[PDB]
DNA sequence: ATCAATATCCACCTGCAGATTCTACCAAAAGTGTATTTGGAAACTGCTCCATCAAAAGGCATGTTCAGCGGAATTCCGCTGAACATGCCTTTTGATGGAGCAGTTTCCAAATACACTTTTGGTAGAATCTGCAGGTGGATATTGAT
DNA sequence: ATCAATATCCACCTGCAGATTCTACCAAAAGTGTATTTGGAAACTGCTCCATCAAAAGGCATGTTCAGCGGAATTCCGCTGAACATGCCTTTTGATGGAGCAGTTTCCAAATACACTTTTGGTAGAATCTGCAGGTGGATATTGAT
């Protein structure tokens, strides 16, 4: 009963009518990612030897989710094959399109803005989710060296997963079903009243 | 040499006559009643003690039902009277003719 | 340029093109229909 | 030495099957098996009676006599239609005065 | 193995040791800790990561519409068709809380409300009743359950008097049933002996009884039930439909203390339109 | 079938969304209040202005997916 | 001279279950009258329907439905559990 | 000769107020005596004919809680 | 059962006024009539010879009977055709 | 010769015999001494089609279908207090307001 | 197409429907009622269509029955419509137990 | 697997406005309104008072349908014989 | 509100009808083994009948609006029950006769059984045709705003 | 007063539908004839309950005043018949599944019936206490005058 204030950490504001929510877990959770222990700080082990570029504790989180989206939904099948997937290098398709922890529906109209930090952040997942580095480039830059533990991982229990699971007519009816996407585009453009004010509000102060 | 309000003692008089239990009317007339509407039928009966109170107590049963459904269609009808249209109704609507 | 005019003048009619499209409910009266947009400022 | 009261029961076994022998408008009748129904009405016989001393030490007379019978033998909810049929003798009416007569005038 | 089923478990806050069995995820009984923390839900064993590994995510709130709010807990609303997941881990919260009901048919066609402290930064959950969606035999509520850290400061009673509210802001009566009741026994006998003693008090009297099922929403199959829990509540009708009285009242002054247990009814409406014929 | 069962599902997940236009306004409508008196809390006025349509997104994964099911018969 | 009711029998039962009781013979007459004609009256049902049920043994299970049938809901369900009760301690024929 | 009027209206006023009326209108007497002969030759009929018919020319009272029992008014405690 | 009171009330009725016709649920509805006064007779009759107790039915009982169970002129004209056909009877043997 | 027609009442004495002897409980039956009854169900049945020639009468059409028959029972006040327990099938009532 | 005095085509309606001889609640959302009314007592039963036409002619000649017992009493009251508080005391001193 | 046949157990107690009808059959005029929910309920009340010893009569018989001869002597004891229809 | 005037609740007093044990007696049955004859529990398998289920046609159920009248409240205003009280009228009581109720023994008669035919009445194969239900246009009430 | 379009009754023709009258199996109860059985009819005897018959007192009867009461009327208003325009779900006829009834056939637990044989529950007196019915009397609760 000391375990608290590690993990209570946060803010929190008041309600102004009443507090009206409404999301799913995969997209309120964010990630879907998993580890042991004895992966967290001995995977990593010589890693102090040779840490020109980026080795941090919290960079390393995010990529070790993106990779076994491929198994459980692209191959629905591979119930308890152990010649399950192809390599690393021969993966290469499945990085161009995917979906992990359900990224390309979230990032299929965000390039519509161009924000001058960086575009979309969003209040479902957590603070610190941009130096949280992007896996855009992070495949080639340094794929390879999560690959080969997680394919040694799956096969010690090969087909389910060590960490746990779940046991065992046309006319006039289908017409407002189309007449709802009128709101196609009026939700963001009136959130673009004040989503065209921060790209300069924020340096006003730049003559001095 | 007092005169009560009207009607009230009417309440203490039928929680008098609730209360107990005894058989309220009185015998002999009925006896005479009974004989002489039986004498009808055919002639130079005879009867039992226990047969006649068992007419006077079935006569008393049903006098009282209708005498409580007639009061009740009465304050129906807001009215605190009974009167031969609502006895005779009440008569109706519980069926018998 | 990008420091004096633009911030203003680009941006006072984007906020008024919303009362064609208001009136998407039509194609129960609700004229003055003020639920939701016309009080965002 | 048990004379057939022995599920039990303290009602009479033979005189009911002598007497379900006598109504017969069929012919047979189930002679160890017709103790269901003597236990029947040993029920709502005690359940009539067991209300009867329910309030008849309430009016504190010990031997208890033909009146408070119907004072809740008619006003048990569920006993009144099992005995509705009947106007028990001389065992009087309820108290009960509807409230549109009492309204202090 | 009917028995709780490792040896340590916090809810977020505190530790609870639990009661009974629940279908928990088997292949995490050999090491011998299981914790499990308050807005997630999700399952784990070892304190290794959700130290700081509940920078998962920022939720504070559940996706519960808050549809009351007081001075000191509020309650929401969720139900099995808008979310499929984190509804269905809150009753594996508690089937090792509660002693019978447990799942194998899936736990969707419930809506589930639950009750929940004000907090500093994210509001704790406390109770959780179950409305089925439209008269499965009436019964107007199922499982009801308290987090067993948080007892006795009389909030584990007033959600079972929420509950009779929200049947006539539909409109129709509604009850519980039998199914078992030691552990709460007198509990639900507690709001039904003063859910009439308290609105007994004004009634210009001769009133019938099937009207009480009209204004407090308490059925006609139980009403006599509480005539009889309490005292002698007859001795009228004998020839009508039942009759209720009154009595020296040594009940309403002690309706001073027990008796701020109360919701205020100002909110939101609870009606699900929609049919959703449910066949699997 | 294809029209029949899957004509009407993709309105009780959005039968919570009205809310999207009642969400909204009385918190920019509060936060008003912020500016109409140094950049504090000023930024995170478009972080939950960006959440706006983010789950009608989500439900234009569906919203165009339903419609992109038109051709599950031959005849639509 | 010779004559049979059911006096003793309703003395005993409720004796037994209230001791502190005591009978006038109107009040003993009066229930005499009642389950006599109770009796007669289950008697009468059960032959009916045990009557157009093509059958011709009076056996248990339709005066069990008889009893069911014409005694009033709450006290029928108490009356058929005790003859539940009375047929299975009586089939111990020990 | 008549003797309905051998009943007389304080005793059926008494009979009345058993009931629970307060007020008796005053003409309500001739038909209470009407109601009251016509149940009571409906009742004495079917027992004379169940007296007529055991070949005993007096009634008793196990035959008229009999002819009680017969038209859905049985009284009880005589029989 | 097997069994009906078709034919015969076919015939009565053509016994008297040969004009009109009986229907298809009429004759259901004069055999449910027929089937439930002989009901009733049957068992008040067989209550009466209990209770009185003797120890079979004769004619008189049910005389009694039908008098015991019937409106009063409907009784008597009932009564006299009864003992009409059954003297009709007694004649020839 | 047979039975029943030799007697003059024309109902089956045969079948009447032993629907008393399947029913009633006294266990013999009069043998002869039944025929005295079923002239009654012939003095009834004819007493409620004998009275329906009201609408061969009045009611101009002639095979006599079932809302005929709602115009002899109740109604014919002398036949309504042997049918009171009876509601007849797709008859109706009597006209009146 | 003037409209006349109002109430006279409701009288011609009750005369219309009182000499007619249908039978009058519609026949497959009763059958529906008394199904699902059933089947709460004990599960899955199946009928046959005789007995649910039985079953709402049984019903109707009750409620027929219902409603002529309160218009009467609705004429009691000095009124010419029904109310609630007349049905149900048709029903109280009809004695529905 | 399937496990229960479908039931429409919901609001059938609203059955029609023919409560305008069949009153008309009686004598009554003009019909106030705001009875039609007693009404209502007394038509449930009286249906189920005879539907539940009918079934009484079929699970009696073995069966599990009804027919038209058990309802009529279901009713024909209840107090009141519908006639001629079994 | 502040007492006179009823009266009912409580307690105690004796008298007496009467319930409760009791108990012998005792005629009358429960209750006991012993075959036993058959009605019933159950199980076969054919098959009539209920139950979901659907497509289109259309009477009919919901909603909404408008005019008005029946309900209801509140009133004034004759009248007939209720309430006492005295006068009387038949009651409610104990006391002496007498035809039926309720046992019995015997006489015969009528219903059991049982079987031997045998008309007869249920069933259906099935004519048939007319008695209805229904449209459809030709005479006649229908009861108001004007 | 009065015409108004609306609804009502009637002769005339038309499909259809179930009476209805053989044909006849045909299966099966019913008339008829014995043999003997137990139950009803009549007569009796006598023990009663039913009828009827005189002297103290409470409950009916017939009054008179007066006030709660019902009845009549009159106006005010919400709420109900009626109309119309429209949705909806009945509303009849096929259609295949599929099964629970139902007749038959079957073997077997078990209720009837029977001589005996013991207890055992009515009953009828009967002590005998006692529970309460009635009466009297003292105090708090209830109701009307002022």
């Amino acid at each position: 009963w000391n375990e608290y204030d590690k993990f209570y950490t946060g803010s929190f504001q008041e309600t102004t009518s009443y507090i009206k929510f409404s999301a799913t877990v995969e997209d309120c959770c964010g990630t879907n990612y998993n580890m042991d222990e004895r992966d967290e700080t001995f995977l990593n082990e010589q890693v102090n030897k040779g840490s020109s570029d980026i080795l941090t504790e919290d960079e390393f989180e995010i990529l070790c989710s993106s990779f076994e989206h491929a198994i459980h939904e692209r191959q629905p099948f591979l119930s308890m094959d152990p010649e399950s997937i192809l390599s690393f290098e021969e993966l290469k398709p499945t990085l161009i399109k995917s979906d992990m922890a359900d990224f390309n529906l979230r990032n299929q109209l965000n390039h519509e803005i161009n924000s001058h930090k960086t575009h979309f952040i969003t209040q479902f997942d957590p603070v610190s989710q941009m130096n949280t580095r992007p896996l855009i480039q992070l495949i080639e830059k340094f794929g390879s060296k999560i690959y080969d533990y997680w394919r040694e991982r799956k096969i010690e229990v090969n087909g389910y997963e060590i960490f746990p699971q779940l046991k065992f007519i046309d006319i006039l009816n289908s017409q407002r079903l189309r007449a709802l996407h009128q709101e196609l585009k009026n939700a963001k453009d009136l959130a673009l009243l004040v989503a065209k004010r921060e790209n300069v509000s924020l340096n006003w102060i730049n003559d001095e | 040499p007092h005169r009560y309000k009207p009607g009230t003692v009417a309440l203490r008089e039928i929680r008098r006559f609730q209360k107990s239990t005894e058989l309220l009317i009185r015998k002999l007339p009925f006896q005479r009643l009974v004989r002489e509407i039986a004498q009808d039928f055919k002639t130079d009966l005879r009867f039992q003690s226990s047969a006649i109170g068992a007419l006077q107590e079935s006569v008393e049963a049903y006098l009282v039902s209708l005498f409580e459904d007639t009061n009740l269609a009465a304050i129906h009808a807001k009215r605190v009277t009974i009167q031969k249209k609502d006895i005779k109704l009440a008569r109706r609507l519980r069926g018998e003719r | 340029l990008q420091d004096r005019r633009e911030q203003e003048d680009t941006f006072d009619n984007l906020q008024q093109e919303i009362y064609d499209k208001e009136t998407e409910y039509f194609s129960f009266n609700n004229n003055d229909r003020i639920f939701s947009l016309s009080s965002a400022t | 030495q048990s004379s057939s009261a022995r599920a039990g029961l303290q009602f009479p076994v033979g005189r009911i099957k002598r007497y379900l022998k006598r109504h017969a408008t069929g012919r047979t009748r189930v002679g160890s098996k017709a103790a269901i129904y003597l236990t029947a009405v040993l029920e709502y016989l005690t359940a009539e009676v067991l209300e009867l001393a329910g309030n008849a030490a309430k009016d504190l007379k010990v031997k208890r006599i033909t009146p408070r019978h119907l004072q809740l033998a008619i006003r048990g909810d569920d006993e009144l239609d099992s005995l509705i049929r009947a106007t028990i003798a001389s065992g009087g009416v309820l108290p009960h005065i509807n409230k549109a007569l009492l309204l202090k005038v | 193995a009917r028995v709780r089923n490792l040896n340590r478990i916090i809810m977020g806050k505190y530790e609870i040791e639990p009661w009974y069995f629940s279908p928990y995820p088997i292949e995490l009984t050999d090491e011998d800790f299981i914790y499990i923390d308050d807005f997630t839900l999700q399952y784990f064993g070892s304190k290794k990561q959700y130290e700081r590994y509940r920078k998962k995510c920022t939720l504070r709130h559940p996706p519960g519409n808050e549809i009351y709010r007081d001075d000191y807990v509020s309650f929401f609303e969720i139900d099995g068709r808008k979310q499929r997941t984190w509804c269905r881990n809150l009753c594996l919260l508690s089937k090792l809380f509660l002693d019978h009901k447990t799942l194998y048919y899936d736990v969707d066609p419930f809506l589930f409300y639950c009750m929940t402290r004000r907090d500093e930064l994210g509001h704790h959950l406390v109770g959780y009743f179950s409305k089925e969606k439209e008269s499965a035999d009436g019964y107007n509520v199922a499982c009801i359950l308290t987090l067993p850290q948080y007892q006795r400061m009389g909030y584990g009673k007033l959600l079972i008097e929420f509950s009779y509210e929200l049947s006539k802001k539909e409109n129709k009566v509604g009850s519980p049933e039998k199914p078992l009741s030691d552990l709460g026994l007198l509990s639900y006998r507690a709001y039904w002996s003063d859910t009439l003693i308290t609105l007994l008090v004004e009634h210009q009297k001769e009133i019938t009884i099937d009207e009480i099922s009209s204004m407090t929403s308490m059925t006609t199959t139980d009403i006599l039930h509480t005539a009889k829990t309490l005292n002698i509540l007859r001795y009228y009708k004998g020839q009508h439909i039942i009759f209720l009285n009154e009595d020296i009242l040594d009940r309403y002054n002690r309706l001073k203390a027990k008796k701020r247990r109360t919701i205020d009814p100002n909110r939101l409406i609870w009606k699900p339109p929609v049919f959703t014929a449910s066949q699997l | 079938m294809d029209p029949s069962l899957v004509l009407e599902q993709t309105i009780q997940d959005v039968s919570n969304l009205p809310s999207e236009f009642r969400y909204l306004l009385e918190e920019i409508g509060s936060n008003d209040l912020k500016l109409i008196e140094c950049q504090s809390l000023q930024r995170e006025k478009c972080v939950l202005a960006n959440t706006a349509l983010f789950l009608i997104a989500r439900h234009l994964n569906k919203l165009e997916k339903n419609i992109a099911l038109l051709e599950e018969d031959g005849v639509l | 001279a010779r004559k049979e009711t059911y006096s003793s029998y309703i003395y005993k039962v409720l004796k037994q279950t209230h001791p502190d009781t005591g009978i006038s013979q109107k009040s003993m007459s009066i229930l005499n009258s009642f389950v006599n004609d109770i009796f007669e009256r289950i008697a009468t049902e059960a032959s009916k329907l045990a009557a157009y049920n093509k059958k011709s043994t009076i056996s248990a299970r339709e005066i069990q439905t008889a009893v069911r049938l014409i005694l009033p809901g709450e006290l029928a369900k108490h009356a058929v559990s005790e003859g539940t009760r009375a047929v299975t301690k009586y089939s111990s024929s020990t | 000769r008549d003797n309905i009027q051998g009943i007389t209206k304080p005793a059926i006023r008494r009979l009345a107020r058993r009931g629970g009326v307060k007020r008796i209108s005053g003409l309500i007497y001739e038909e209470v005596r009407a109601v009251l002969k016509s149940f009571l030759e409906s009742v004495i009929r079917d027992s004379v004919t169940y007296t007529e018919h055991a070949k005993r020319k007096t009634v008793t009272s196990l035959d008229v809680v009999y002819a009680l029992k017969r038209q859905g008014r049985t009284l009880y405690g005589f029989g």
